[PDB]
């Protein structure tokens, strides 16, 4: 499964 | 064996056409088993391989969620892109990431990855060491920075090394009958005239799986690769693989060479020779 | 920007046997950027309903797809592949070979 979290370049 | 799972995401942005098209997929080693395409009527992430029709409407709801976000951080990251690099608002550009893990046979982690691409290129990278990052240039250098500042790296980490691991063990077992077998190829040589003078002789390797297999030429016992034209391996449409090499030989030499097929699924590598 | 026009196969998911029903695939591959256009042919005609696989990419970043359809093989009848792409200047054609 895939990952919740993720951060603006 | 070893075993590996990915998640692989592209936008394009389309000016004046809405908003980026995204579509992103998952792999376990060569088998596609999820899917997501914003430009369906109302998306959702969908099933691709039967051992993950089980997981129940928690999974695809939280699936989806994440597919939905991460298609709205690429809208916004598209436009960031622009500043960064001075660019127009006129084109259509790309932002692409991957990221997943390998295992061993034994299950434990063997790498980690998460990588960046814009318009094609290099942008920024986890390194294997899951705690540092390579910035492409000095746009990327900005996002490193911010992520650095927000401890990006040991969140990924921390997914890496615990959940991504842990799931590929899950599908892994439920979807033993299919990603726990390798299908042998089935081979045999072709013999096409070019001339009196000399002929193609084509090695082929179908209905393989998974995808790695090695095929040469060799002629009186020597590799012949500088004279071997070898296709890219390419999909059957089921779940298996093609691939064939081809040398150009002078007639009556056939015998003189010989094809050699390596993959998993043979006990010993094959030998072959054209069989008139 | 740097683009990569496509790799092109065309050629069939089992061995062609005359009269017995099979899938013709085109695959393209190793180009960049994603925006392309294919065409599966029966003798010079577009094939209505061409399925496709959902756009992926390569360890070097450049994309691939596989387009296909149900079909099946005579000895007349002629089948190709026709893309198009930025980088080319018009449609580029490739002929379904049964020994390719
Ligand atoms: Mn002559």
């Amino acid at each position: 499964r895939r990952k919740w979290r993720r951060w603006h370049l | 064996g070893s075993h590996s799972m990915r998640y692989f995401h592209t936008s394009v942005s389309r000016p004046g056409r809405g908003e980026p098209r995204f579509i992103t997929v998952g792999y376990v080693d060569d088998t596609l088993f999820v899917r997501f395409d914003s430009d369906a009527a109302s998306p959702r992430e969908e099933p691709r391989a039967p051992w993950i029709e089980q997981e129940g409407p928690e999974y695809w709801d939280r699936e989806t969620q994440i597919c939905k976000a991460k298609a709205q951080t690429d809208r916004e990251d598209l436009r960031t892109l622009l500043r960064y690099y001075n660019q127009s608002e006129a084109g259509s550009h790309t932002l692409q990431n991957m990221y997943g893990c390998d295992v061993g046979p034994d299950g434990r982690l063997l790498r980690g990855y998460h990588q960046d691409a814009y318009d094609g290129k290099d942008y920024i990278a986890l390194n294997e060491d899951l705690s540092s990052w390579t910035a492409a240039d000095t746009a990327a250098q900005i996002t490193q920075r911010k992520w650095e500042a927000a401890r990006v790296a040991e969140q990924l980490r921390a997914y890496l090394e615990g959940e991504c691991v842990e799931w590929l063990r899950r599908y892994l077992e439920n979807g033993k009958e299919t990603l726990q077998r390798a299908d042998p190829p089935k081979t045999h040589v072709t013999h096409h005239p070019i001339s009196d003078h000399e002929a193609t002789l084509r090695c082929w390797a179908l209905g393989f799986y998974p995808a790695e297999i090695t095929l040469t030429w060799q002629r009186d016992g020597e590799d012949q690769t500088q004279d071997t034209e070898l296709v890219e391996t390419r999909p059957a449409g089921d779940r298996t693989f093609q691939k064939w090499a081809a040398v150009v030989v002078p007639s009556g030499e056939e015998q003189r060479y010989t094809c050699h097929v390596q993959h998993e699924g043979l006990p010993k590598p094959l030998t072959l020779r054209w069989e008139p | 920007m740097i683009q990569r026009t496509p790799k092109i196969q065309v050629y069939s998911r089992h061995p062609a046997e005359n009269g017995k029903s099979n899938f013709l695939n085109c695959y393209v591959s190793g180009f960049h950027p994603s925006d392309i256009e294919v065409d599966l042919l029966k003798n010079g005609e577009r094939i209505e309903k061409v399925e496709h696989s959902d756009l992926s990419f390569s360890k070097d970043w450049s994309f691939y797809l596989l387009y296909y359809t149900e079909f099946t093989p005579t000895e007349k009848d002629e089948y190709a592949c026709r893309v198009n792409h930025v980088t080319l200047s018009q449609p580029k054609i490739v002929k379904w070979d049964r020994d390719m």
